[PDB]
RNA sequence: GUGAAGCGGGGCGAAAGCCCCGUGGAGGCCCGAAGGGGUUCUGAUGUGCAAAUCGUUCCCAUGACCUGGGGCUAGGGGCAAA
RNA sequence: CUUAAGGUAGCCAAAUGCCUUGCCGGGUAAGUUCCGGCGUGCAUGAAUGGAUCAACGAGGUCCCCACUGUCCCGGCCCGGG
RNA sequence: ACGUCGUCUCUUCCCAUCCUGGCGGUGCAGCAGCCGCCAAGGGUGGGGCUGCCCGCCCAUUAAAGGGGAACGUGAGAUGGGUUCAGACCGUCGCGAGACAGGUCGGUCUCUACCUGUCGGGGGCGCUGGCCGCCUGAGGGGAAGGUGCCCUCAGUACGAGAGGAACGGGGCGCCGCGGCCUCUAGUGUACCGGUUGUCCGGCAGGGCACUGCCGGGCAGCCACGCCGUGGGGGAUAACCGCUGAA
RNA sequence: GACGGGGUUGAUGGGGGGGCGGUGUAACCCCCGAGGGUUUCCCGAGGGGAGAGCCGGCCCCUCCCAAUCGCCCGAGCGUGC
């Protein structure tokens, strides 16, 4: 019952939801969709130049 | 026999995995419990949907205790029961069969009950208990039949569904004849029934799935490097060797679904009374919304998204009682 | 007696299989290895399933690519990363950048002296010994 | 596409000679359409579209090359890179 | 003795070796296949052509990397039946 | 004219039992092992080598048992071998040829009539017609099977080394039955990006058989989640009480 | 085929409104824009703000449209033991 906050779009991730990923450095990043880890971490997308996310 | 080792594809407890010939449950066992007082054994409601809540584990030999741990629910719209008539079960003498010996009903049965009996105008519930009365000293089971009440539901059909749930909880046949008799025309909610936290088991009929092939229907493995078989991939090989001949255990190709089944040893959560506090904001995807009382339990139940589900105490409950207080239900994620 | 380990392994979907190439994470002098056997309750399987190993798993490998003396020698380890994702017992699904394992004996004892990287619980909890060496555990 | 003989310039040079670039346009040369062939899926078909086909994947594709018309060789005989 | 002579140069468990999954190395965690050797070679050998692989191969075979629904282990979808 | 090996797929049966249950013996201290008896409910797996069967081997495992079913099953598959026509080798033959010696290549036809099995329907009968709710003769079931860790306990046993058990707690793997909240897949509903060309340009669109690429609701689905037990009786091998002949 | 729900005392399907959701920010308007020319009111890939736009084989509400008109089956009696 702790709330975390998505690496990606910066919204908040409900518990049970979304999955928490560790990159090969051993920082942790949770990301509420698979549209956003997609683009983080698949696609390499800047969150800063996506409009959903903006205007999120 | 087989070059090699494995067991055999699919059940054969389910034969004949036939169309259900009732889409109501019908129960068939119905357990011996010690409540303290008279009391329905079971109760009936529709699925509404799932979620998912984060409960406090309250098991404290379990490895996640303490913790608050996400757990998939399944809700149930539960409106109240009417109880329409008392029936009366003896043994008969030259074999044992349970038989009824006659039934009371109330004397006014509510409109949406002739959808599916043919009532009289009037019933006579006076010399129909005074019949009945007749037939204590050879009484042995004592079940209301019921029926619910559909228009309070999120359906919102009004055809309602009518079956017998006996009367348990103490050991007197004189006593849980009275309290039967008092039920008559009333209305029963969840709470009189269960108790949140206790273990209930569920029946009801699956998820139709139409024709299927034997490779869902009973798991047998498509044929391996599928590109190289003529006639197909999807299939067994052989049906059968020489001799016997086709057999009834050979897997086919023929209804999926649609079957009464029976899940053991389900939690209750929650009963709460009001719905909106469960539904989400969005409703129920294919159900509606819930508006009157309702179940929340603890894993997935057998049937589609409006079949009738009927709770009953359970048959084969754990050695270890499951806890004596509520179960903690910090968070459900229908709420924001 | 030796320090011990959780009496539980919950389930957990498999990332690695038989002759799967699997890096090291840890200086034993091994670089990578090839996924051979299981080893445990677990490991039993049925006709044509190919046996499959998650976090926390103890594994036997052969050393592929690493020191010459050791090379081609069968060894057992620990999977402590693992690409596929799982569901822990609390609902919470967790993934990483890559697979990975550590050298131990078979009585669970790390054979380099330093683990690279982070490291599952599952791990730890199950493996006291390479709990003591994990820098960073998740 | 490659770039044989032949032909120009440059550099190094004790002369001899060596190296570099260019021009040139040979070949039962290469990749590849048309065209010819007929390998795989042992694909589809297999009371077929068809008494030998279709899809796919393929081989050759300047030559012992593919192809029209006319002509010759006839049965114990013809013709045969067999 | 010999039917005249008695297998030279080479090459080999060969598309040729029965015994035989020959013996030794290599390769695999594990190799009846394969490669390099060994050779009193059942029954190798010189235009009956021996040895020999540069170029070429819809020839037969073994291995490495890449790749993948071949498979673990099946699912969903599209057109025509 | 009954399709010739093996393998794949799938079902069942035997027990002369490999493990799992019960019991005994031992040259059974413990840990292990060996031998016999009852017992067929469940399990008996993954790989390397060879066309194989078989056999050997590898890492695990509770163990990785063996047999029958037209050497089960080619109107189900596959086609590696064998065992047609082409060809090479060695050997044999004057020769054409031959070899169950080796080697390379070499068409697997059929719209299912009857029965069976699996599922789905219509009618008649049930002693006048109907509606609803029940009972339960019988039938099906493996609906469960089986491991590991802690404690017991470094205890019993033992010169030591080594090293248990019952009982208690926790969890898995295999199978079965469900479910779609989460995660994953798909998602030719939908939204966006973009290539070539055509519609005079922008916008909007046709086509490239969704043109291609990215995301993706519902639904479905597993790679995800849920449930999946103890007891009673009579008994087997046998262990005992009383107890005569 | 069947099965289930509704059939005007009705929310059964569609329309309209709302909710929730997918994609990703439409048209218009304003600012910037490498550089060039009608020098600076022009061209110009593109970037920012406000607005998103489109869409839903899901849920709620609302009788606006359609669940109508109709067509059939159906026991009834005697006999003896
Ligand atoms: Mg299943
Ligand atoms: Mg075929
Ligand atoms: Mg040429
Ligand atoms: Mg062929
Ligand atoms: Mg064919
Ligand atoms: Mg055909
Ligand atoms: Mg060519
Ligand atoms: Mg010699
Ligand atoms: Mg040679
Ligand atoms: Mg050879
Ligand atoms: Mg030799
Ligand atoms: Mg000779
Ligand atoms: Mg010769
Ligand atoms: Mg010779
Ligand atoms: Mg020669
Ligand atoms: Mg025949
Ligand atoms: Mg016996
Ligand atoms: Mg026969
Ligand atoms: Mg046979
Ligand atoms: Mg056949
Ligand atoms: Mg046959
Ligand atoms: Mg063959
Ligand atoms: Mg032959
Ligand atoms: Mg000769
Ligand atoms: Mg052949
Ligand atoms: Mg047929
Ligand atoms: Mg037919
Ligand atoms: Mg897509
Ligand atoms: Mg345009
Ligand atoms: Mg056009
Ligand atoms: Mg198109
Ligand atoms: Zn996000």
């Amino acid at each position: 019952m702790k709330i975390h906050k998505c690496s990606f779009c910066g919204a908040d991730i409900p518990p049970g939801y979304g999955i928490m990923y560790v990159r090969s450095d051993g920082t942790v990043q949770r990301f509420c969709s698979r549209k956003c880890f997609v683009s983080a971490v698949k696609y390499g997308r800047n969150p800063r130049k996506l409009a959903w996310v903006r205007k999120k | 026999g087989l070059k090699i080792n494995r067991p055999r594809r699919g059940s054969m407890g389910v034969y004949p995995r036939k169309r259900a010939a009732d889409i109501v449950p019908r129960v068939r066992t119905w357990p011996e419990v010690n409540l303290g007082k008279p009391t329905l054994l079971g109760f009936a409601a529709y699925k509404a949907g799932m979620l998912h809540a984060v409960v406090v584990d309250d098991r404290p030999t379990s490895p996640l205790y303490g913790k608050e741990v996400v757990k998939a629910v399944t809700v149930l719209d539960a409106p109240p029961l009417y109880v329409a008539a008392v029936r009366l079960y003896t043994l008969d003498p030259t074999n044992g069969y349970k038989v009824a010996v006659g039934e009371a009903w109330v004397s006014e049965p509510p409109a949406d009950l002739r959808r599916v009996l043919t009532l009289p105008e009037k019933f006579d519930t006076e010399k129909q208990l005074k019949a009945l009365e007749e037939y204590r000293d050879v009484a042995v089971d004592v079940r209301v039949l019921v029926a619910t009440q559909p228009r309070l539901s999120g359906i919102g059909k009004k055809t309602p569904e009518v079956l017998e749930i006996p009367v348990g909880g103490v050991p007197s046949i004189d006593e849980r004849i009275n309290f039967a008799i008092s039920l008559l025309g009333k209305t029963v909610s969840p709470k009189d029934v269960f108790t949140p936290g206790q273990l209930v088991d569920v029946i009801a009929v699956t998820k139709g799935k139409g024709y299927q092939g034997v490779v869902k229907r009973f798991g047998v493995t498509i044929l391996p490097r599928w590109h190289k078989h003529r006639k197909g991939h999807r299939r067994t090989g052989t049906i059968g060797p020489q001799a016997p001949a086709l057999m009834f255990t050979q897997p086919r190709p023929g209804q999926m679904g649609f079957h009464q089944r029976t899940e053991y040893n389900k939690r209750i959560l929650k009963i709460g009374d009001n719905g909106a506090e469960i539904t989400p904001k969005s409703g129920f995807p294919h159900y509606g919304v819930i508006k009157g009382p309702y179940i929340l339990l603890q894993g997935s139940v057998p049937g589609a998204r409006k079949r009738l589900v009927v709770l009953r105490y359970p048959v084969r409950p754990p050695k270890k009682a499951p806890p004596a207080a509520e179960p903690q239900v910090v968070w459900v994620s229908s709420q924001s | 007696k030796r320090t011990v380990g959780v009496p539980y392994r919950f389930h957990v979907t498999p990332g690695i299989f038989m002759n799967s190439l699997v890096p090291v994470a840890d200086n034993s002098g091994a670089k990578l290895v090839r996924v051979i056997g299981v080893v445990g309750h677990y490991s039993k399987s049925v006709h044509r399933r190919i046996p499959g190993a998650g976090v926390g798993d103890m594994v036997v490998v052969v050393v592929r690519e690493g020191k010459p003396e050791l090379r081609k020698q069968i060894f057992r380890a620990i999977v402590v990363r693992q690409r596929r994702p799982y569901r822990r017992p609390d609902g919470t699904w967790v993934a990483f950048e890559d697979n990975a394992v550590v050298i131990v004996t078979p009585e669970g004892d790390p054979k380099g002296s330093e683990i690279h990287g982070p490291v599952a619980m599952e791990a730890t909890l199950r493996w006291p010994t390479i709990a003591n060496l994990a820098s960073i555990v998740v």
